[PDB]
C-alpha cells in the first residue's frame, strides 16, 4: 500500500528547551488561592528539546523530519502548525504487527484512535491534492500502515470539517500534548494556546487540561508523528510528486519524576509552577 | 468537663454536648436503566485468560439485588471498599474484566500473589480498588469431549505490568539456539490450551472470573448504587450523601465555579470546602454546622 | 508566631497519619465501622499528637 | 446453607443469607465451624425442606 519517501534532503534536527512548559493538572479536585506541592512523571523545566521542523521552499533543502523516537515513561509533545499538517502518532514496542500497536490519527474531519496489531510501513503519512481546476483539496492518499488484525480498542469521534491549506506565514495553533502510560492506561493532556511565533517554540506557562485515559493496556517503548504532504502539479510520480509541506514545526520532550510546586488561582487555574530540582532558588522556594 | 460533682467558682469554657443535625438528604444523579449484569456475567461465550476482555460500564444503577437467584458467586472479595456500603456509594470509573482460569488458579487473581497466570496472563496493581468475583462454569464451559478453546500463556521473556494484555504468538526459546519460529528442542509456542471437562476434579474445573476496578469519591459517577434521591436542604445542619459522600454539614450557593472536568472542591485541611449537586449543575459550599463559643460563669 | 502555630496546626489537618484518607468522611463513606475504626484511630492519635 | 454461601457467613459479608436470612454482628465474639452435610441433607429425589 504505502511507499518510501524519496529526495529528502536530510540533516539532523535542531534543539530547543521549554522554559515553563509541559505542566498538566494532576488531580480533578477544586482548588483556589493555594500553593500544593505534588509528585508526578514531569517535563523539567528548560529541558533539552528536540525541535523537528518542516521546511520545503523552493531552491532545495526540502524535508519532512518523519523519524522514530524512543517513549521514555511518557512524553511531551508541541506542534506549531498553520497548515494543520500534524495529523497524529503511532505508539508500538515493534510497529511490525508482532505486538499490538496504538494507533492515533485525525484523518481530515474526525480524531480516530484504535488498537491493532497494525503493520506499520518505513514511511506512514497521508496524502491531499490541490485541484487548481476547482480551488479544491479532498485529503487522499490514507497510508498509515499496510495491514491490521485483532482490533481490541476501537475509538472514533463524530465527523467535522477542517481547513487544509490556512497559508498566512506565522504559525497560529501552538497545540500542546502529553502522553503518559501507567497501569495499563494511556493518559493524554492538551492545552491550545494562539501564538503569533514565526519560527520558534514561545517561552510560556501553560497547564494542559486531562483530555482522555484510553484503557489501551499495551506495553510502549517507540513512538513516531504521522504528517500530511500535497501534491498537485509538481514532478509527478508517486515518490518525489513535488509533496511540498508550506510550513510546520513539532517538539518533542521527556516526562521524569520530579516535584513540583503549583500555584492556584482564585479561579482555580494553575498560573505558575516550581521545579524544585532546577536550581538551588527553586529548591529554596520549594 | 471537670468529671466532679461540686464545682469551684470559675469562667469554665465547656466542651458541646448538644444535638444539631435531624436531617438526612441524599443527592444522587437521574439513572433509570438497570446495570447490564446479565451481559457481564450471564454471557455465552467469555474470553481467554491471555486476551482478557475489557468493558466499559456508565450510565447504570449497581443493583446486586437482581443477581442473588440467578447467580451463585463461590469467590467475592472488595478491596477498596467495604461491601456492605456499596449499596451508598457511587462508582466514577467502573470496568469489568472477563475472563476463564482453573479452579485452584482463582486465588492467583489477587494483588501481590505470584503464578503462571498473574505473572504472564492477568496482572492486579498492588493498589487495587474493587471487587473480584469467580464463580464454577462446569456445565457451560465443559464438554464430554472437552473444551480446549481456552488458553493460557505459560512462557513469556518477563512478568506483566499491572493491567496489560499480550496476545503475541510468537515462539519463546529458552536455549541460546535462536528459534526463527519452527518449534523445536528448546523453542516452544507460548500459549498451552486448557482441557475441562465435565468429570474433572474441582480445582482442574472452568472458573468465570470476574474483576470490576473503579474509583468512588472522585470524578463524576454516571453508575451509582439504589438509593433515591431526595429534595435538596440548604441553610440548615443536615447530613448529606453526594454521589456516596457523606458528611454534616450547612450547604449554601457558592460563588465558586468548578472547572467541566473538576467535580468537587478540596481546601487546605482538605476537607470538601465545595461540591456540586449531581442531579443540577450548582456549586454548594459546605460549612460545619458548630461555630464553638461557650463558657459558664457560676458562683 | 502565635498566628503561624494556629495555621499550621489547620494544614496538619491535611496530612494522613498511615491513613487510607485524611478526610474522616471519605473513610466513614468507604469503609465499614470494623475496617473504619482502625483508620479512624490513626488520625485521631496523629490529630493529638498535633 | 449452600457450600458457597458458608463465606457468606462472617461480619460485615453481604449477600443474600447475610442480608435477608442471618446477620452477623460486626463486634462478633465467637467461632463460625462449617462442614459438609450431602450425605444426611441430601436425597437421591432431592431434598427441598431447607
Ligand atoms: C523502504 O525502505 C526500507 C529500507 O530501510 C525497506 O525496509 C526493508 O524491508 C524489507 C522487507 O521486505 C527487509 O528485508 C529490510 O531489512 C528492510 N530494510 C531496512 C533497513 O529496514 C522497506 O521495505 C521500503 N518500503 C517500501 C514499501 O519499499
Ligand atoms: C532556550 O531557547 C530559547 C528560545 O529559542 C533561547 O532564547 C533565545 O536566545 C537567543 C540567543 O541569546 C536569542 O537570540 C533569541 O532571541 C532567544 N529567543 C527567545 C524567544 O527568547 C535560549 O537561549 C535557550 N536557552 C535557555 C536554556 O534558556
Ligand atoms: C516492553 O517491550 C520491550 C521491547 O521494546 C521489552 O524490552 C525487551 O526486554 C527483553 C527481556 O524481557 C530484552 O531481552 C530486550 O533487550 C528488550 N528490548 C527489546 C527491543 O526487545 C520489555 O521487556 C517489554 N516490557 C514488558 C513488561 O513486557
Ligand atoms: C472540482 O470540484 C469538485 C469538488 O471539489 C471535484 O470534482 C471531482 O473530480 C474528481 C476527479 O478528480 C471526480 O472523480 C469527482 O466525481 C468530481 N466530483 C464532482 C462533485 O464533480 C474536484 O475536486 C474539482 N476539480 C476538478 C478535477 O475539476
Ligand atoms: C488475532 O489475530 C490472529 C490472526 O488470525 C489470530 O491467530 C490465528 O491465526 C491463524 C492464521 O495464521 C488462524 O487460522 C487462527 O484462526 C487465528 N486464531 C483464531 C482464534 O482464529 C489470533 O487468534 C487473534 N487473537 C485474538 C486474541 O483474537
Ligand atoms: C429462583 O430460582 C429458582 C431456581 O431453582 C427457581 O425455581 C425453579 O424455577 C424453574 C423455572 O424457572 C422451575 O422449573 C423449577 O421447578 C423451580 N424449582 C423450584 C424448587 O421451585 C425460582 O422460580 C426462581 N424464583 C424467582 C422469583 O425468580
Ligand atoms: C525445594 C527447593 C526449595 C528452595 C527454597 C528456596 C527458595 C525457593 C522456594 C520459595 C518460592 C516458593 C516456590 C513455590 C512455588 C509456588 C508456585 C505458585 O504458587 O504459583
Ligand atoms: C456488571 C456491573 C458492574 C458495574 C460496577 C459498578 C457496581 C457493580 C459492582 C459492585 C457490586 C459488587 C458485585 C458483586 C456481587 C457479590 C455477590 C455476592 O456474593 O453477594
Ligand atoms: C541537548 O542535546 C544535544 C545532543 O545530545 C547536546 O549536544 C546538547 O548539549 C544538549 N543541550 C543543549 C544545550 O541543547
Ligand atoms: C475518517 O475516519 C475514518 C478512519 O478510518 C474513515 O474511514 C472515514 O472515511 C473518514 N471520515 C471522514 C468524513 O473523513
Ligand atoms: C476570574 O473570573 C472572573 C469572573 O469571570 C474574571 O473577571 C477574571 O478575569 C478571572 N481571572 C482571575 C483574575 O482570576
Ligand atoms: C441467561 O442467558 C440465557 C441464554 O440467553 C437465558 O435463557 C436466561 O434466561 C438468562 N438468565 C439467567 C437464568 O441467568
Ligand atoms: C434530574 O431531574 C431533576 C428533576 O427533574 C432535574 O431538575 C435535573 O436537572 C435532572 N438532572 C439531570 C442529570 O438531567
Amino acid at each position: 500500500q504505502c511507499v518510501n519517501l524519496t529526495t529528502r534532503t536530510g540533516i539532523p534536527p535542531g534543539y530547543t528547551n521549554s522554559s515553563t512548559r509541559g505542566v498538566y493538572y494532576p488531580d480533578k479536585v477544586f482548588r483556589s488561592s493555594i500553593l500544593h506541592l505534588t509528585q508526578d512523571l514531569f517535563l523539567p523545566f528548560f529541558s533539552n528539546v528536540t525541535w523537528f521542523n518542516t521546511i520545503n521552499y523552493q531552491g532545495g533543502f526540502k524535508k519532512f523530519d518523519n523519524p522514530v523516537l524512543p517513549f521514555n515513561d511518557g512524553v511531551y509533545f508541541a506542534s506549531t502548525e498553520k497548515s494543520n499538517i500534524i495529523r497524529g502518532w503511532i505508539f508500538g514496542t515493534t510497529l511490525d504487527a508482532r505486538t499490538q500497536s496504538l494507533l492515533i490519527v485525525n484523518n481530515a474531519t474526525n480524531v480516530v484512535i484504535k488498537v491493532c496489531e497494525f503493520q506499520f510501513c518505513t514511511d506512514p503519512f497521508l496524502g491531499v491534492y490541490y485541484h487548481n481546476n476547482n480551488k479544491t483539496w479532498v485529503e487522499n492518499e490514507f497510508r498509515v500502515y499496510s495491514s491490521a488484525n485483532n482490533c481490541t480498542f476501537e475509538y472514533i469521534s463524530q465527523p467535522f470539517l477542517m481547513d487544509l491549506e490556512g497559508k498566512q506565514g506565522n504559525f497560529k495553533n501552538l497545540r500542546e500534548f502529553v502522553f503518559k502510560n501507567v497501569d495499563g492506561y494511556f493518559k493524554i493532556y492538551s492545552k491550545h494556546t494562539p501564538i503569533d511565533l514565526v519560527r520558534d517554540l514561545p517561552r510560556g506557562f501553560a497547564a494542559l487540561e486531562p483530555l482522555v485515559d484510553l484503557p489501551i493496556g499495551i506495553n510502549i517503548t517507540r513512538f513516531q508523528t504521522l504528517l500530511a504532504l500535497h501534491r498537485s502539479y509538481l514532478t509527478p510520480g508517486n515518490l518525489e510528486s513535488g509533496w511540498t509541506t508550506g510550513a510546520a514545526a513539532y517538539y518533542v520532550g521527556y516526562l521524569q519524576q520530579r516535584t513540583f510546586l503549583l500555584s492556584y488561582n482564585q479561579n482555580g487555574t494553575i498560573t505558575d509552577a516550581v521545579d524544585c530540582s532546577l536550581d538551588p532558588l527553586s529548591e529554596t522556594k520549594c | 468537663t471537670l468529671k466532679s460533682l461540686t464545682v469551684e467558682k470559675g469562667i469554665y469554657q465547656t466542651s458541646n454536648f448538644r444535638v444539631q443535625p435531624t436531617i438526612s438528604i441524599v443527592r444522587f444523579p437521574n439513572i433509570t436503566n438497570l446495570c447490564p449484569f446479565g451481559e457481564v456475567f450471564n454471557a455465552s461465550k467469555f474470553a481467554s485468560v491471555y486476551a482478557w476482555n475489557r468493558k466499559r460500564i456508565s450510565n447504570c444503577v449497581a443493583d446486586y439485588s437482581v443477581l442473588y437467584n440467578s447467580t451463585s458467586f463461590s469467590t467475592f472479595k472488595c478491596y477498596g471498599v467495604s461491601p456492605t456500603k456499596l449499596n451508598d456509594l457511587c462508582f466514577t470509573n467502573v470496568y469489568a474484566d472477563s475472563f476463564v482460569v482453573k479452579g485452584d488458579e482463582v486465588r492467583q487473581i489477587a494483588p501481590g500473589q505470584t503464578g503462571v497466570i498473574a505473572d504472564y496472563n492477568y496482572k492486579l496493581p498492588d493498589d487495587f480498588t474493587g471487587c473480584v468475583i469467580a464463580w464454577n462454569s462446569v456445565k457451560q464451559d465443559a464438554l464430554t469431549g472437552g473444551n480446549y478453546g481456552y488458553l493460557y500463556r505459560l512462557f513469556r521473556k518477563s512478568k506483566l505490568k499491572p493491567f496489560e494484555r499480550d496476545i503475541s504468538t510468537e515462539i519463546y526459546q529458552a536455549g541460546s539456539t535462536p528459534c526463527n519460529g519452527q518449534v523445536g528442542l528448546n523453542c516452544y509456542y507460548p500459549l498451552e490450551r486448557y482441557g475441562f471437562h465435565p468429570t474433572t476434579g474441582v480445582n482442574y474445573q472452568p472458573f468465570r472470573v470476574v474483576v470490576l476496578s473503579f474509583e468512588l469519591l472522585n470524578g463524576p459517577a454516571t453508575v451509582c448504587g439504589p438509593k433515591l434521591s431526595t429534595t435538596l436542604v440548604k441553610d440548615k445542619c443536615v447530613n448529606f450523601n453526594f454521589n456516596g459522600l457523606t458528611g454534616t454539614g450547612v450547604l449554601t450557593t457558592s460563588k465558586k465555579q468548578f472547572l467541566p472536568f473538576q467535580q468537587f472542591g478540596r481546601d487546605i485541611s482538605d476537607t470538601t470546602d465545595a461540591v456540586r449537586d449531581p442531579q443540577t449543575l450548582e456549586i454548594l459550599d459546605i460549612t460545619p454546622c458548630s461555630f464553638g463559643g461557650v463558657s459558664v460563669i457560676t458562683p | 508566631q502565635n498566628a503561624q502555630a494556629l495555621n499550621t496546626l489547620v494544614k496538619q489537618l491535611s496530612s494522613n497519619f498511615g491513613a487510607i484518607s485524611s478526610v474522616l468522611n471519605d473513610i466513614l463513606s468507604r469503609l465499614d465501622p470494623p475496617e473504619a475504626e482502625v483508620q479512624i484511630d490513626r488520625l485521631i492519635t496523629g490529630r493529638l499528637q498535633s
